[PDB]
């Protein structure tokens, strides 16, 4: 399935992504097609932090769903 | 000599300190307010910092609004607040009361079109202080009723109500540093020399104390059993103060000295 | 076990109890021993407030330990 | 293991070793430890927040690499 990842910037990014893939896995694939560090990645769902062991479904996260990526500050 | 230094004058110059209590007191309840407390455009670091905190937890519906007392750099406060507008735009809203508009405050603009260049910045530039000295109380003013969606009060609204402002924001701060000052007393007379406690050392010391009566510590000990003493904490003079603070029994000393 | 229970009166009352025995046991205790109302009593071990469903070994209350009794206001 | 930065009064800036669940207390204690500067006369401030003793660095969202900054009272009119 897809998902999308607004920025602060304004930026969207679609990715393709499976259920069963793990939040680790979601940054990972964020720094596949971003270049930006899973170390500076913090993702929110609906108003909640996703944490890196966890998988999307965990967070009931489907199809064309909207994550939220909140960078650190500078560089990076 | 030292009026700018004295709450009851007119002439009285609010701090960091001042608008923090007043803002807390009239929206702390709220934890999807964040409530900024120090930043200053002369502070180019903290400036991006505190915006970079604040647009993110925003963006991300962390928080769903923010008030910032911001100061100049020239013994001067602004008011900001941010929120989400209509399409989950941002919108930035500020006023200067002395109704000098942002436009020159090229730092700020910068650092916010940086961080999120679809930003949108709502100057209401609207005159409010009739003198030098009340750009505090109208801060105060204009970041409760930005946080509560209303309009800020208009130049006409404002010369009408300055000192009524003043002096009930002024009512507030006189009564909470009394509470803060007695909490404060409390609190070393309860520390003797140590800069730490845990929670079941306060317990025993108010047992041991030799000044309050055994009704006055029943009351404290009621008072902070309703929310404290549950995980035998650790507590600073800092954190004990404000713990004490919370207390119907200082809150009680402090209401006579007042009257 | 012995376990001690000291009051803002003043007064250190001694208890006879086992491990076992729950908070709410305690509570009746001390109104068999002094009358006072056990909904009228909040118990503290070190800095702890003990709540009725549990036990003395839950909170590690051996043999000798001190315990705070703190009685409710009239009103509050 | 995280590092963090402090910049003081004096304009200089410090590192210090931590943990995202030290206490604020903590900090101001190492702050007091390599500075020598008291607890009750730091007014330490992240992302424009004093920080709160009995709260933790993670409760403030502070990473590896933050800045805190030791501040002077503002006021103005």
């Amino acid at each position: 399935m897809q998902i999308f990842v607004k920025t602060l910037t304004g930026k969207t990014i679609t990715l393709e992504v499976e259920p069963s893939d793990t939040i680790e896995n979601v940054k990972a694939k964020i720094q596949d097609k971003e270049g930006i560090p899973p170390d500076q990645q913090r993702l929110i769902f609906a108003g909640k932090q996703l944490e890196d062991g966890r998988t999307l479904s965990d967070y009931n996260i489907q199809k064309e769903s909207t994550l939220h990526l909140v960078l650190r500050l500078r560089g990076g | 000599m030292a009026n700018d230094q004295d709450l009851s004058n007119p002439e009285y110059l609010y701090t960091e300190d001042d608008i923090n209590q007043l803002l807390k007191h009239y929206l702390g309840l709220d934890d999807r307010i964040s409530i900024i407390q120090h930043v200053a455009l002369n502070e180019s670091l903290l400036l991006k910092q505190t915006l970079h905190q604040v647009l993110s937890d925003i963006f991300s519906g962390m928080q769903e609004k923010a008030v910032i007392p911001l100061h100049t750099g020239n013994n001067h406060w602004v008011a900001m607040a941010i929120k989400k507008g209509m399409n989950d735009d941002i919108v930035i809203s500020y006023n200067d009361p002395m109704g000098v508009s942002i436009d020159d405050k090229v730092t700020l603009i910068n650092c916010i079109k940086e961080l999120c260049p679809g930003a949108k910045i709502n100057d209401l530039q609207t005159v409010q202080q009739t003198n030098v000295y009340d750009c505090g109380p109208f801060v105060v003013d204009n970041l409760i009723k930005m946080s509560q969606g209303q309009p800020i009060l208009s130049t006409e609204e404002a010369k009408q109500q300055a000192q009524n402002i003043r002096q009930s924001q002024v009512n507030f701060l006189s009564e909470n540093r009394m509470i803060t000052s007695a909490a404060a007393a409390l609190a070393d007379t309860l520390l003797k020399n140590n800069n730490r406690i845990t929670e079941g050392v306060l317990v025993d010391r108010i047992f041991d104390n030799k000044i309050l009566s055994v009704q006055e510590k029943q009351q404290l000990l009621n008072n902070l059993l309703d929310n404290h003493i549950k995980e035998n904490k650790s507590l600073t003079k800092e954190s004990l103060t404000r713990m004490l603070a919370s207390t119907h029994f200082v809150q009680q000393q402090a209401n006579v000295l007042l009257n």
